[PDB]
DNA sequence: CCCTGTCTGGCGTTCGCGCGCCG
RNA sequence: GAGUCUGCGGCGCGCG
DNA sequence: ACGCCAGACAGGG
């Protein structure tokens, strides 16, 4: 019952998205004419993101405000209006990474000012097209000892 | 009471009755003086209606000069003609011989015009409504009973033929096109300048926003001068500043220490009411001040926040400012409204620390000043026996400082404007704070806009509120940081903990817009520069929003950090001696059998 | 994801840039799994890339459009956020409230800067949850929603409501606003005196302060709710109350250009013609003389005559 | 509303268009300051300029008497 | 205008308090039931469909009309946040 | 580029259909450069106006074309010249191309001519932009017309020659916002174009070729041509304009009648006699009020109310849909399922409206019913029903009401069913119903009216005629204008307009005064000399003579210098009216106004009330769907926005809670404006505001991407915005 | 390797209200 | 013991 | 189209 007395922006923990998150959304199924009910487990699921509904459930085994609180035995669905569907996150599990663009494309890199690359066009140059990196150990040459941190491309590794 | 404030030794306008305002608010007190209001409302309509003034075809009349005066200088532009045809005159200076004859014999129709009716018709119903503060414009009368003259063509090079004719008679066919060039720029012009009115109103918000009264008297007694006069109109001759000017520099100010003028002794901390900055004024005359040390924004010293004797008096109201009055908006919006009238470009050359067009190389040298003759460059140095700072000074450049004579840092020795970085470095802070102050003030004094100086030093110093770094202890060297925080670190770094670590800082000048786009807190940040930006940083560096200020504050739909949110005032509890006695029932039943 | 018309449904653009990403992450999972030639898998990280930016922001780097049928760049997060109508602006500015109204402005001469004429239908609906529960203190109406249903119909007003009404608006006021709000007196707080119409009558002293003459401009009314922010609307925000201005110590309650008029030619001195003597100043037969001299048609009831033109001698 | 269908109308019901008075100076043998008071009244039909003047100076004292209860 | 609203102005030490004042006292006047006022007997508040304002119409306008007398009192902290709201309804009636 | 045709009067159309736009395919012109396009160039004499440009942001950048200007064969805009070889001008004309015309020396209309011989040695002409003083025998080419320098719009203007520029746009531009009086009547003072531009456009019907008349119906008038041929004309009865206004055709032929060819059989909806009508001519007398006519305020006397002089039929055509749900079709019927047969009389044919009843705000139009819920019924709803009466319809009331504001009389209606002729209804409309209202609007305080010359304003006050400036004769004056309002603005026109029109209400005539070339001051000084022996000779002749009133102003008005002293009042008087001003007796006191003050006949025009007129006031209502802000449409009037110009404002004063009510309890608090509301029902205070959906929804808006904002306590910790819905499961 | 200069890269551009149109 | 759902972005013009 | 700020890289000692 508190007073919001400090706001605070920090950056997103993958752990930290995946907290605020409901469910995943892994298909482009937005919603089938046929029924204006969202597709399957995609953008609009009621499961990841909310209540179709005012407080009653899915199929109904619950339709009160009484029991508020508990979820559907057979069916998980808490609710409070339809607002819990529009306060909700979901995240995506992207296969190989991406890099936010307000990081990378403003004025000055973030990335690439912290990172000594060339501040806006090396960065340009790896991130849209195509230049390989070695993590911990590579025993063997290429002329010279194994790279602990720079990039190598595919037709010499 | 009524008599001691009111004058019937003259015909009352708008400013006899503005005078009479002020005196019944000061004297009598406010909702009083809102009686008095309504009082000539009621009179003014009634008298209004009853006294039968109309403007008439006829009312509007031409002075029997106005043939005279067209003819002598119709003539003169045939001596000016005959003189080019023979080829004394060069194609210039017939133009700009031409213009100022016309210039003058317009001017010379104007005071004819009025002249008529003082003389002849003291109640006509045009000239009336003019005299009065009611309605109408020396100018404007002009165009009807006078002439309208000079309307410049599209590019700005004005025609070289008149608008021989008045509104009273037929404008010609073509004389109505010709003037219709000028009528078109000025509504492209109010069109572009409401635009930029309402941004300067954004962005002095921007920075002074958070700018709020929130004290007790604060006490770092560094106060500010107040000049009574100036320097350079004629080259040197000293004078006393513009009634109104002063005025606007001292009334409802606070002195920082006090002044013993005329023979009355001026206390430390009054605030002087109008009238009292009229005894001032009247002693400069006499000759016993020349400057006057009052409180101001300029130098307090609460971080985020002005104090009561530093602000003022100006509260809407004459008596002192309350604590919790959000003085940043309201010193960014009187800054804001005139905009519209003015020019402006130069205010905001003047927010924002800029290299204006026509730039005035500075003296960064305090010596003497020195010319030299060869042909292609010309050259200002400030000298002495052992260095010149070496002033180059292209053809176009005027300079007015001679072969001789002394120039202090920051000094003009071109003509023009100023760049305040380099007056910055050169005079110092304390220089650049007061150029920028005046020379705004500058822009609509010349306008006909009356407003105090609290308000643009308010502003200003928010455009200083920062510094750089040369002497580390906390953080790595250069950065820009907020200067008030630095008067934090060194203060406790050399009183309460030991270990002299001083902390070398640079004064800042920053324009009222990268001030804003740079602050402590992001909110405000994301409102104006790039959202995108400004959270990227603050995202990197977990910056926790400390909600101070009012903008910031808004967004959450919090209550604001000033005014009834006001920290002085958001407590305070009212009782009944009934419930104060009952309370106190409760303490005696205190006491354990 | 809203029903539009006949059929047609519209979609906040941000999911088809989420369709976008989606897509090419999934047909990338797929191109790694199937089988990896080196140039086909960068070719759609690259897509892949550029999809994240869009959902991001959309622009910094080309701009994504919905197919054949308007360039128009969908608008990325970037953009919901940002600029002059964008979010963070919306809530700087908080746009709109619930108890509010605007007509066009006219003036209200006998009106005193203490008050403003307002429309009372303008009123009733402003006021209205106010006045249903005053409605039920008095025999009006029974309950509130009877109070409503009495009301949604105009010809169904009994004249009784007007007095709850007037009665309700008692000692409460309301704000002004103007075009653009340039200062703190672009808003001034009034005792609202119901009157028939559509017009708003304002006070005439006023009319400086918010930058309003009559030739159509419209003002806009809100009221404050809280008990509190009714305190503070009335304390320091009533017009009355803010005679001088932040800006100068000057007032702004100063005559405008009708009440000077009036009150400049109610006080001014008239002259008219001197042919004949002007010194009454020493002779006493010139107090005679240039007195029988006015009688005739030689001298004027003001004529310059210093000490006393016979116009001060006559009366 | 006679008929459920009929059509109201705008109703204009004085009877005269426009009054008119002039006030000529008199002579009486001893002092030449008098007024002369000359009203002319314009009426549509309905009733006398006359029968008008009459009806109007009866509001008048049936006004003037309003002056009788203080309180 | 108001009031006596110098009058007023001149008891506070700011402003935006007596604002604070006439706001607090106007909530209390209703809450704790609208008989709790300090000047009710021979001059007091007044409307007039009837002399009925001395029941309900405007909280505050009460409120100024008593602090512009000397018998309220309004401190940064004079009485205990908690214990006056319960002393307040052990006296005052009206519900 | 295509926009909806501004018919709000034919002029209006009209102009709508020729004005130059410079936005556009993008290609051509972009907004935010254009202070050189913007400007009024050298080359746009005769070929665009000057005056014609909008106030504001797009200025100088849209503008309709002028006069005689007509495109040639490739977009260049060329204009009429008349051929002058040697000192002999021609009746010969060449329409030049903007560039060609730079090459010769051309001359004014103005020049003095005898017939093809110039006059005068030293006359002016234009070489290149320049005004230059020329020789006859350099005068090459000659204008046209002092008219073909501007738009047919402003050749509209009686004295344009004496009116500043700035003001005589905002002249021309409200001619376009004319509204069409039933009674039509042109100006006692026209510019030469009024009966050309009803010509031109089409609101006039003219006759065909010569012939006689057959019938003259109120629908229709069918001549007989002498050629042996007869043809019925129809007359657009009561049709709908895009801005619903009326667009009637009233035959002003009787039966029987010879017509001459292009001679006017019926007036378009605003020509009085085939002359261009707009507002109507009413006497004015110019001096101050109280305070009614402050700044720009107008004060009109009850009498024009009586004649309906200031009266306007309007027509809101509003309309419904029966929609098809998949929970049930909305039904059109006279069932409105829950309270009153009150509300069902004027729906009389089962659902529909009947035609001639008075709607007022909030009356059924059409009544409809669509279900309830979105899918299923309501658990407490269903006991209520089955106490009273179980068998309750459960389709609910959607009914096409009278939105607030105002209904007329319903005139015709219009019904879509289901075997459609040759319609195209759209999908999932099952049926549509349009309702066309109309509503005589008589001239009131909200108002707002203004004369063809730049004088703006709204109606402040209706005064009874009882006591409001009254002439020597019992002859009252309609309205009374501000003086105040004409020195700082620079349009002396409407002043001369007023004195001519003085003339031409004793002289009983109506005159035309062209552009640059018109009446002259003295030539109207002699009309009203004309007048005075119509004002003051009935007067003499009726019977009496001057007034001690008459007299009076008289002696303040020779200590004024208005009038010679020393002559006769009669000669006096004269003297005065020659002056344009005239005695007037208050009306109130019977007392005359110390000096004389002018009237006269001045044309004023009403102008459209838009549905911004009909006020906006709104208490509670409708929300937006992803912000939760305040917002209407249909019949909920719609918040009004707060602006940060304005949260300043409050910022300024110590108005905390003002504030914070604006930004929480009024607009988006959702939990606050409800608990609001009821305590406020109750009589009760507030609640105190919890978080505003804006912020919430800008939190998540931020976490979408990335960033992470988290709200802090005292110590920096945890607090929660969403109350509970964002911890997991 | 340093300092200076030049094109280069990213953002911004009153306020409120009407009406009407369009996927 | 009533409350849902629609009105968005843009464009054009007009008032202030 | 423009204006302005801030930037990253390349040329002349
Ligand atoms: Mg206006
Ligand atoms: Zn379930
Ligand atoms: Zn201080």
């Amino acid at each position: 019952k508190k007073e919001v007395r400090k706001v605070r922006i920090a950056l997103a923990s993958p752990e930290k998205i995946r907290s605020w998150s409901y469910g995943e959304v892994e298909k482009p199924e937005t919603i089938n004419y046929r029924t204006l009910k969202p597709e399957r487990d995609g953008l609009f699921d009621e499961r990841i993101f909310g209540p179709i509904k005012d407080y009653e459930c899915a199929c109904g085994k619950y339709k009160r405000q009484r029991f508020e609180g508990k979820v559907c035995e057979r069916c998980g669905v808490e609710v409070t209006k339809s607002i819990v569907r529009r306060y909700r996150m979901g995240h995506i599990e992207l296969a190989t990474p991406a890099a936010h663009i307000w990081f990378v494309k403003d004025v000055p890199s973030k990335i690439g000012t912290l990172l000594d690359l060339s501040a806006t066009e090396l960065e340009q140059v790896l991130y849209f097209s195509k230049y390989i990196v070695l993590d911990p150990k590579g025993a063997i040459l290429n002329g010279v000892p194994v790279e602990k941190r720079q990039l190598l491309t595919d037709e010499e590794y | 009471v009524a008599w001691e404030l009111i004058q019937l030794d003259v015909p009352q306008e708008k400013n006899s009755l503005k005078d009479l305002v002020y005196q019944a608010f000061l004297r009598l007190g406010m909702e009083k003086t809102a009686r008095l209001l309504d009082a000539l409302k009621y009179y003014g309509f009634t008298f209004s209606t009853t006294s039968g003034i109309t403007i008439g075809i006829d009312d509007a009349v031409i002075p029997e000069e106005k043939k005279q005066y067209l003819e002598e200088a119709d003539r003169k532009l045939l001596q000016i003609e005959q003189a080019y045809e023979m080829g004394f005159l060069t194609d210039r200076e017939r133009y700009d011989q031409i213009l100022q004859l016309w210039t003058e014999t317009t001017e010379k129709v104007t005071q004819a015009v009025f002249k008529n009716f003082e003389e002849n018709y003291p109640f006509n119903p045009l000239y009336v409504m003019a005299q009065s503060g009611a309605r109408g414009n020396p100018q404007q009368i002009r165009q009807l009973c006078g002439l309208r003259g000079l309307m410049q063509k599209p590019s700005g090079e004005t025609f070289e033929v008149p608008v021989r004719s008045s509104f009273r008679e037929g404008l010609t066919v073509l004389e109505y096109f010709i003037s219709s060039h000028g009528a078109r720029k000025g509504g492209a012009d109010t069109a572009l300048r409401t635009a930029d009115s309402g941004y300067l109103t954004r962005k002095l918000v921007d920075v002074t926003h958070e700018i709020v009264v929130r004290e007790a008297d604060c006490g770092t007694t560094n106060y500010i001068s107040v000049p009574l006069f100036q320097p350079d109109e004629v080259t040197r001759s000293l004078r006393l500043r513009k009634r109104a000017d002063i005025e606007a520099g001292l009334y409802g100010r606070v002195l920082a220490r006090e002044v013993e003028v005329l023979g009355v002794r001026l206390e430390e901390g009054r605030y002087l009411s109008m009238d009292d900055v009229h005894l001032l004024i009247k002693a400069a005359e006499a000759g016993e001040i020349q400057e006057v040390p009052v409180r101001s924004p300029l130098t307090c010293q609460t971080r985020y926040g002005v104090c009561q004797k530093c602000y003022g008096y100006d509260l809407s109201m004459a008596r002192p400012v309350s604590i919790g009055e959000a003085v940043g908006i309201v010193a960014a919006q009187s800054i804001g409204e005139p905009g519209t009238q003015l020019g402006l470009p130069r205010v905001i050359e003047l927010f924002e620390a800029r290299r204006p067009k026509a730039k005035a190389v500075i003296s960064e040298i305090d010596g003497v000043v020195r010319i030299e003759e060869t042909e292609e460059k010309l050259s200002v140095f400030v000298e002495s026996e052992g260095f010149s700072k070496e002033y180059k000074l292209p053809k176009e450049a005027r300079l007015l400082v001679k072969d001789g004579d002394y120039v202090e840092a920051g000094q003009p020795l071109t003509r023009g404007a100023i760049d305040p970085h380099q007056l910055l470095e050169a005079k110092g802070p304390e220089a650049v704070e007061r150029y920028l102050v005046e020379e705004i003030q500058k822009v609509y004094r010349a306008q006909g806009v009356k407003l105090h100086d609290k308000h643009i030093e308010i502003v200003v110093r928010q455009m200083m509120k920062y510094v750089e770094v040369t002497d580390p202890g906390d953080s790595r060297l250069l950065e820009g940081q907020v200067l008030e925080k630095w008067d934090v670190e060194a203060l406790n770094e050399r009183l309460i903990a030991e270990g002299k670590t001083p902390v070398a800082w640079k004064p800042l000048l920053m324009g009222v817009t990268k001030s804003a786009l740079s602050t402590k807190s992001w909110l405000s940040a994301a409102s104006f520069q790039n959202t995108t930006h400004v959270l990227t940083e603050a995202a990197i560096a977990g910056k926790k929003d400390e909600l101070i200020g009012l903008k910031e504050n808004v967004i959450l739909g919090r209550l604001i950090p000033a005014g009834t949110g006001s920290d002085f005032v958001r407590f305070t509890q009212v009782v009944d001696q009934k419930t104060l006695k009952a309370i106190e029932e409760a303490r005696k039943e205190a006491v354990e059998a | 994801m809203v029903q539009v018309d006949g059929g047609r449904f519209a979609t906040s653009d941000l999911n088809d840039l989420y369709r976008r990403l989606i897509n090419r992450n999934n047909r990338l999972k797929k191109l790694l799994a199937q089988g990896a030639p080196e140039i086909i898998i960068r070719n759609e990280k690259r897509m892949l890339q550029e999809a994240v930016d869009a959902l991001l922001d959309n622009g910094r780097r080309g701009a994504p459009v919905t197919n054949p049928g308007s360039d128009r760049p969908l608008r990325s997060l970037t953009d919901i956020l940002s600029g002059k109508q964008g979010r963070f602006r919306q809530n700087l500015l908080g746009k709109r409230v619930d108890y509010s109204g605007r007509s066009v402005i006219v003036v209200g001469p006998q009106l005193k800067l203490h008050q403003c004429g307002l429309p009372k239908r303008m009123a009733l609906e402003l006021f209205k949850p106010f006045l249903l529960k005053k409605m039920e203190e008095k025999g009006i109406a029974p309950n509130v929603k009877a109070a409503r249903r009495m009301l949604e119909r105009q010809r169904d007003i009994k004249d009784e409501v007007w007095d709850a009404l007037e009665e309700v608006i008692h000692g409460k006021v309301v704000l002004l606003n103007r075009a653009p709000t340039l200062h703190r007196l672009g808003i001034q707080a009034f005792q609202p005196v119901l009157v028939e119409g559509q017009s708003i009558q304002l006070h005439p002293l006023v009319c400086e302060a918010f930058n309003a003459d009559f030739d159509g401009d419209q003002m806009a009314v809100h009221v404050p709710l809280s008990s509190f922010a009714q305190a503070e609307a009335r304390i320091q925000m009533l017009s009355a109350h803010n005679l001088l201005s932040p800006a100068s110590g000057e007032p702004l309650a100063k005559p405008s250009r009708d009440i000077i008029l009036g009150l400049y030619y109610i006080t001014q001195v008239r002259k008219e013609k001197k042919g004949a003597g002007l010194e009454f100043a020493t002779p006493e037969e010139a107090l005679a003389a240039h007195e029988r001299g006015e009688v005739a048609l030689n001298a004027p009831i003001k004529v310059a005559g210093r000490e006393t033109s016979v116009g001060r001698l006559k009366y | 509303k006679d008929r459920i269908n009929a059509i109201p109308v705008d109703a204009v019901f004085s009877p005269v268009r426009r009054v008119a008075f002039q006030v000529e100076d008199t002579r009486l043998g001893q002092r030449t300051d008098l007024d002369k008071l000359t009203l002319r009244i314009w009426t549509d039909g309905s009733v006398t300029p006359l029968e008008a003047l009459n009806q109007a100076v009866e509001i008048l004292r049936e006004h003037l008497t309003y002056f009788s209860n203080p309180q | 205008a108001e009031p006596g609203i110098d009058k007023l102005f001149g008891m506070v030490d700011s402003k935006y308090r007596l604002t604070v004042v006439v706001a607090k006292r106007a909530q209390q006047l209703l809450r704790h039931g609208f008989k709790n006022t300090v000047l009710e007997p021979e001059e007091r508040p007044k409307m007039q469909t009837l002399e009925g304002l001395f029941d309900d119409p405007n909280a505050v306008t009460w409120a100024m009309k008593e602090l512009l007398t000397g018998r309220l009192v309004f401190g940064e902290n004079l009485v205990p946040e908690d214990r006056l709201q319960k002393e307040m309804e052990r006296l005052y009636p009206v519900e | 580029l295509s926009q909806f045709k501004d018919e709000t009067n034919p002029l209006s159309s009209l102009r709508h259909k020729r004005r130059i736009s410079a936005l556009g395919p993008g290609g051509l012109t972009r907004e935010r450069a254009g202070f050189d396009v913007r400007d009024v160039h050298r080359t746009h004499y005769g070929r665009i106006c000057p005056v014609e440009t909008p106030e504001g942001a797009n200025i100088g950048l849209i503008t309709s074309l002028a006069a005689y200007a007509r495109v040639d064969e490739l977009g260049f805009i060329r204009t009429p010249y008349r051929r002058v070889v040697g000192g002999v001008v021609t009746d010969e004309v060449v329409y030049m191309t903007a560039t060609e015309e730079d090459r010769y020396t051309i001359a004014q209309a103005n020049t003095p001519l005898e017939g093809n011989r110039i006059a005068a040695e030293r006359v002016v002409a234009r070489r290149k932009g320049e005004p230059v003083i020329v020789s006859p025998e350099e005068v090459e080419f000659m204008d046209v017309s002092p008219k073909q320098v501007f738009s047919v719009n402003t050749n509209l203007i009686p004295f344009l020659e004496h009116d500043d520029a700035n003001r005589a746009l905002m002249g021309s531009n409200m001619q376009t916002q004319a509204v069409p009086l039933i009674r039509a009547q042109a100006p006692v003072v026209m510019t030469g174009l009024e009966e050309r531009v009803v010509r031109d456009s089409l609101a006039a019907l003219y006759a065909e070729e010569d012939g006689e008349v057959a019938k003259v119906d109120g629908n229709r008038i069918v001549v007989r041509y002498e050629d042996g041929r007869l043809v019925e004309y129809p007359l657009r009865r009561f049709y709908r304009s895009n801005q619903g206004t009326a667009l009637d055709q009233r035959p002003r032929v009787v039966v029987g009648q010879r017509v001459r060819k292009g001679d006017l059989l019926a007036d378009g909806p605003a020509s009085e006699n085939g002359f261009l009508a707009l507002g109507q001519n009413v006497l004015v007398a110019i001096m101050p009020f109280d305070g009614y006519n402050f700044e720009d305020a107008i004060v009109i006397s009850e009498e024009l109310l009586k004649r309906d002089f200031y009266t306007s039929i309007h027509i809101e055509r509003y309309e419904i849909e029966a929609r098809d749900t998949k929970l049930g079709p909305e039904r059109i019927t006279r069932d409105i399922p829950h309270l009153s047969e009150a509300a069902l009389r004027d729906l009389d044919e089962e659902g529909v409206v009947r035609i001639g009843a008075e709607v007022k705000p909030g009356d059924i139009l059409v009544g409809r019913t669509s279900f309830k819920g979105e899918s299923e019924p309501t658990p407490e709803e269903r006991l209520l029903r089955s106490i009273f009466g179980e068998k309750a319809r459960d389709v609910k009331d959607t009914s096409l009401r009278v939105p607030p504001g105002e209904g007329g009389i319903v005139v015709r209606t219009v019904r879509l069913r289901r075997g459609d002729p040759g319609v195209e209804l759209k999908p999932g409309v099952r049926e549509v119903v349009r309702v066309y209202v109309a509503q005589k609007r008589k001239l009131q305080v909200g108002d707002k009216l203004a004369n063809r010359h730049g004088n703006k304003g709204v109606v402040a006050k209706i005064l009874p005629v009882e006591d409001m400036p009254h002439l020597p004769d019992g002859t009252p004056v309609d309205v009374i204008l501000n003086p105040l309002g004409v020195p700082s603005r620079m349009n002396l026109g409407q002043i001369l307009e007023t004195h001519l029109g003085l003339a031409g209400y004793f002289l009983g005539q109506r005159y035309i005064s062209p552009i640059f070339d018109g009446a002259k001051e003295p030539e109207i000084k002699e009309l009203l000399a004309q007048a005075f022996e119509v004002y003051f000779g009935k007067r003499k002749g009726e019977g009496f003579g001057v007034d001690k009133r008459e007299v009076e102003v008289l002696r303040r008005a020779e200590k004024l210098g208005l009038v010679t002293p020393g002559k006769t009042p009669e000669e006096q008087l004269k003297e005065l009216f020659l002056q344009g001003k005239v005695v007037l007796y208050d009306g109130r006191t019977g007392e005359p106004i110390e000096g004389p003050i002018v009237v006269g006949q001045m044309f004023i025009m009403k102008l459209y009330h838009m549905v911004e007129d009909k006020m906006h006031a709104r208490s509670t209502g409708p929300y937006s769907l992803i912000t939760q802000q305040p917002l209407g449409g249909k019949a909920q009037f719609g918040g009004q926005r707060f602006g940060e110009m304005e949260v300043w404002a409050l910022e300024a004063y110590g108005a905390a809670h003002t504030l914070q009510e604006m930004l929480t309890l009024k607009s988006d608090d959702i939990e606050g404006r409800n608990a609001a509301y009821e305590a406020i029902i109750k009589g009760e205070d507030v609640p105190e505001p919890s978080v505003p959906e804006s912020f919430r929804v800008l939190v998540k808006e931020l976490q979408a991407l990335a960033l992470d904002v988290q709200t802090l306590d005292e110590k920096d910790n945890p607090v929660d915005i969403f109350e509970g819905l964002a911890s997991k499961r």
